[PDB]
RNA sequence: ACGAGAACAUGCGCGACAUUCCGAAGAACGCUGAA
């Protein structure tokens, strides 16, 4: 049974969140970055690619990075299995499938209360207020039945690690803590038993 | 936008207009500064270009077509912070008199749009990127 | 022999890249009108691979025409001797009017660039690069086309269906779906047998 | 009276159409399969064997086939009827002669403005179920804005019989808009829509004003 | 065209410990150019999809922003002030707002497309 | 048999890498010549269904746009600029524009046709 | 007053079935609001 386990919870700021992107606006600063903002609501937003390739990366260096890599594919095996893998010869579909967080609407409610612009500029470039939370969904494919709860398992260590790290921009210069908080995590599709199932 | 005196329309090759006007040779020591609004310097317009910047990000947080209460409040704040500005720096005086600002918001409340006040704030961007470029 | 329609709409939660032939990566555009489109195909293998998924697999289907039996009724079948033609008839779904206009009253674009580093691991130098996708909030008006082959399997058929359009709703749609892209949900308008009398009220 | 009815009208794709030929062209792309093209204009066509190919099998799927059919002259005699029979002492003619539908006019100008090309290379791959790897393809295709103009021609053989024959083809050609023509359909491909501009009586005293088929 | 021929007198060979830069300006490069590129790429889509003979009055508020970005660039990057001195890049702006239609933007568009093109081309 | 010619002396094999593989321009594809020549299909149906003996000014506008995708081509690939240069199509794009005949763009294609059909001989 | 005269190379026929432009890829690093 090929059953599709559901993440959904929210990412709360603690520090001025910065990720880039390529765009212009009218009466846009003299700032030299802005944040990547999603077109439609013209809101900060964090890329789903982002938080996909930021626990990519500190599960590699955390779990043991073999030296003189040169490309993704030669990751450890769990990592290829959860994050995907497209190694010529042992391609394998990722079990993790990772959405992008938009500003959640409760945050908005609130900035839009005491009239708090959603970013600020720190002297210059553009970072996201402490007090946004952006609301995440992500998505566990069951593909083999005994390693869901390992993955799951390495799901919260990625998700401990970037806890204490930070997301996008320069985050050893105080830009991008963050904070995870999980509303539940049920088994949308199939009959997986998801009750005793957490990422943190 | 609005129209200025003697028929002029307010454009940004009006803009473009009263920045060559503004700008002068001021040869020292047999080389030329070039001055902008009396010698305004970068930064004091690049405030107000925050300042304006301000208003628009607040604005730009509301979907709404008209100008909400507190995006004219700050503008009219804008308003009192061009006169003192303008007190405090013949520069900015001249800068301020030379463009109109506070007329061309007093003409954007009354209009009570977005799009007006796209267009001064575009106004005013075209005002300092000439006025940075002729330099 | 009856034929039941499936018309509705699908909106984009997140941006949507289907990719067709400076770093632009195109998305697929329907020439005619230069709008982002969804092309039925992409719609068809997707449920296809999603419901194979959820039903058993053999282990190499290397045919690919050796799925479960009732993939093979709903979606088609080519295997030699044993031809099934498809009951499903997906169709490309094409950029809706409505959420055009709402685009136009807006100064938004119907497509995206969203910026991408790929960072490397021994150099750590980041690699730019740029996807086009389409903008969240756009919809797609879909039409799907069921044929009654047989009376007593509709049921069962549109149960399937049903799964598999579960299922996709939970995935993505095209482009790197694995981080934040493509991701779709389905409103049904109608629906309705278009050709026939069967009785198409309660499904 | 030998009564010939003409109906002409357009056939607007409402998807890629498909159709496949042999074809050559200048540069031959890496397409293993291009449409079916009109050599003295080179424009795609719609071949009226695809047309009349799709009908004929829809109408006869709706009426019911008999079951162990191996050949087309077991159908019902409703489809033999208008479509023709070929069957050894029991000869039907074939009422419906349905022509080739050639480019539009109206299309190939609304293409030649917008800079457009009246075919298009649709990208597609196939995803293997064991090595999870994409093998690309290319179909070339007609522009869902391209419309075709098809010519049809009904044989009043029977003038008694001639409102069942009409009912007969307004089933067909609404199962056929609700199909798919000729293409990979069940992919997308091949959405039809047809618009009758007239249906008249070009030859003969009948009249076909009260006749319909959409 | 024109702009094969401004390109290659823009064009120079500057040699730097050996290699050698083939470079129109010192501080020419692809993005610097590329911004006011997605500028024009959304006022062509604009004008592109929507088909109309006459070029809106948005595409027109767009070109005059354009012609903002320009001096904005100027101010910033030398070079492609330099580059716009060269190319003549704002009169054509002002050709195609006095003529009013899409066919000098396209046109435009594509004289612009060409300078980038032969500017790859050559570097 | 210029064609022939050509591509027969741009004819190359990976001996470096000890396993055998045919390389034509230094690694060219149909692949990367797919925009190029689907650009000239569209011109050689637009000449065609054209009745005049000369080349009309859209057909001149679209070639002299060829010749800048010739350059952006060049450009973008090392491959597509040997093929370029090597076979020198776009020298022969020019001469095309020079004559200003409906037979010469004719001729024109009939030579291209030649070169991508005898590169995939002898791939 | 022609080895002649009368004699449709015609009748039935979908270039059609099966096929996700997908698998991976942080807008990036080190940058004091300060003499």
């Amino acid at each position: 049974m090929y059953s599709k386990i559901r993440i959904v919870g929210k990412i709360d700021v603690l520090t001025g969140l910065h990720i880039g992107g390529g765009g212009e606006t009218s009466m846009i600063g003299a700032i030299a970055s802005p944040v990547v903002r999603d077109p439609y609501s013209r809101l900060p937003i964090i890329p789903g690619s982002s938080i996909k390739g930021k626990m990519r990366s500190l599960l590699a260096k955390h779990i043991g990075l073999i030296p003189g890599q040169k490309m993704h594919n030669q990751d450890a095996p769990e990592i290829l299995r959860l994050f995907g893998s497209s190694q010529k010869g042992a391609i394998q579909s990722s079990r993790l499938q990772i959405s992008d967080a938009f500003f959640s609407k409760a945050s908005q409610e609130e900035f839009d209360k005491k009239d708090l612009a959603y970013t600020e500029t720190k002297f210059q470039i553009e970072r996201v207020t402490r007090g946004a939370s952006f609301d995440f969904h992500i998505i566990y494919n069951v593909e083999n039945i005994n390693e869901v709860m390992a993955d799951f398992e390495n799901i919260k260590t990625a998700i401990h690690l970037l806890e204490n790290d930070y997301l996008g921009g320069g985050g050893t210069r105080g830009n991008g803590r963050i904070r995870f908080v999980i509303d539940s995590i049920d088994t949308v599709v199939g009959d997986f038993d998801s009750s005793n199932l957490s990422i943190k | 936008l609005a129209k200025t005196k003697t028929g002029e329309m307010i454009d940004l090759n009006f803009a473009r207009k009263v920045v060559e006007e503004n700008k002068r040779v001021k040869d020292n020591r047999g080389r030329q500064e070039i001055v902008l609004f009396n010698g305004l310097t970068t930064s004091k317009l690049r405030n107000l270009l925050e300042l304006i910047n301000h208003v628009y990000t607040k604005v730009y947080n509301s979907d709404d077509t008209t100008l909400s209460e507190d995006v004219r409040d700050e503008l009219e704040y804008l308003k009192v912070k061009f006169a003192y500005e303008s007190g405090r720096e013949p520069a900015v005086r001249t800068f301020i008199e030379k463009t109109y600002v506070d007329k061309l918001v007093d003409v954007v409340l009354k209009k009570n749009t977005k799009k007006i006040f796209l267009d001064y704030c575009k106004y005013f961007e075209a005002l300092v990127a000439y006025a940075k470029f002729y330099r």
